[PDB]
């Protein structure tokens, strides 16, 4: 029970968020208005009770040690429909299943590789069968590069898309992504089912819904 | 034996559909087709002058100056009751103008990376 759920404080920065805990190891602020702070130590970690409601940049940020603001590597993707966000689809990639593919999903995410889903658009959108995008280079999924080069081949499809917010790595895999929001068993043995979203999973039931008619882009993005 | 189909008869070079004699040639037709005979003998026995009369250099710049040379073809061409629809040698591993423009595809495919893939 060393994490916080200070929240009341997107102007904030991790040094900012940090200096008032300062022995902070973790500072990890959600694209919310929330942020969770982490001491090492035991009497360090009990800032809850000693600085709660304290001041950051001019705004009271009241802190409670508990988990009520908030492996498999999760892309949490505010995927946006248009000029206004559609949900944030926070894609739990199943590392379990393909975790090549998840890890291409998160690092797309994430942004790390300098290209990916922040920013990318999704051009090939189908009514409860997939909507895939990722690719950054051509953004029709005919372009696209994975880690290994411009063509990968798919890790594993023990996983399959069973559901709403199931991800699959869309082709053969580079970095085409296809999100599913209803059965695709028919598609299973050429996509590799690599994620399934039990957070965003309206997010993708609401990109399904749009898709492609609108821009369905997630221009800001994440693990 | 073609026998249950139709075809239009005939489409006019363009030096020849520039000078334009296909409209008051319709013209006269038509108005041929709405005399009655007893008006075709009427204007036969008192005719009337124009039948067309533009010009003469302009038949004659369609014919000399306007004249395009058309697509001949080979030497071992054989002719049958097809021979004018196999056109697509639609280039093997090319896509289409319309593939082109209805998916967005730049002079990109959308499904160039599963061709790439495939190899």
């Amino acid at each position: 029970k060393r994490v916080l759920y200070v929240g009341g404080l997107e102007e904030v920065d991790d040094k900012v968020l940090h200096a008032a805990f300062i022995g902070d190891i973790t500072d990890i602020q959600i694209p919310l208005d929330y942020e969770t702070e982490k001491h090492r130590g035991f009497a360090f970690v009990e800032f809850e009770l000693a600085e709660d409601a304290a001041a950051a940049i001019d705004n009271m940020n009241e802190s409670e040690l508990f988990g009520r603001t908030i492996s498999n590597p999760q892309v949490y993707m505010d995927i946006k429909i248009g000029n206004k966000p559609a949900g944030r689809i926070q894609m739990l990639l199943r590392s379990d299943v393909v975790p090549m593919t998840a890890e291409n999903f998160r690092c797309l995410c994430t942004h790390e590789k300098g290209f990916g889903f922040k920013g990318s658009s999704f051009h090939r959108i189908i009514p409860q069968f997939m909507c895939q995008g990722g690719d950054f280079t051509n953004h029709n999924g005919t372009g696209g590069k994975s880690i290994y080069g411009k063509k990968f081949d798919d890790e594993n499809f023990i996983l399959k898309h069973t559901g709403p917010g199931l991800l699959s790595m869309a082709n053969t895999n580079g970095s085409q992504f296809f999100l599913t929001c209803d059965k695709t068993d028919w598609l299973d043995g050429k996509h590799v089912v690599f994620g399934e979203v039990t957070e965003g999973l309206d997010v993708l039931r609401q990109i399904e819904a749009q898709g492609p008619k609108q821009k369905v882009i997630i221009a800001d993005c994440g693990e | 034996g073609k026998r249950g189909i139709e075809k239009p008869p005939f489409e006019l070079p363009d030096f020849i559909k520039r000078t334009g004699i296909q409209e008051m040639r319709e013209a006269l037709q038509e108005k041929e087709e709405q005399k009655t005979m007893k008006s075709k003998m009427r204007e036969k026995v008192r005719p009337k002058m124009g039948k067309i009369d533009i010009d003469y250099q302009k038949l004659h710049d369609a014919f000399f100056k306007w004249q395009t040379k058309p697509k001949l073809t080979i030497h071992g061409d054989l002719y049958y009751e097809g021979k004018e629809f196999e056109t697509r040698l639609k280039k093997p591993g090319d896509l289409s103008d319309e593939l082109r423009i209805s998916l967005g595809m730049p002079v990109p495919p959308p499904w160039l990376i599963a061709m790439q893939r495939y190899g």
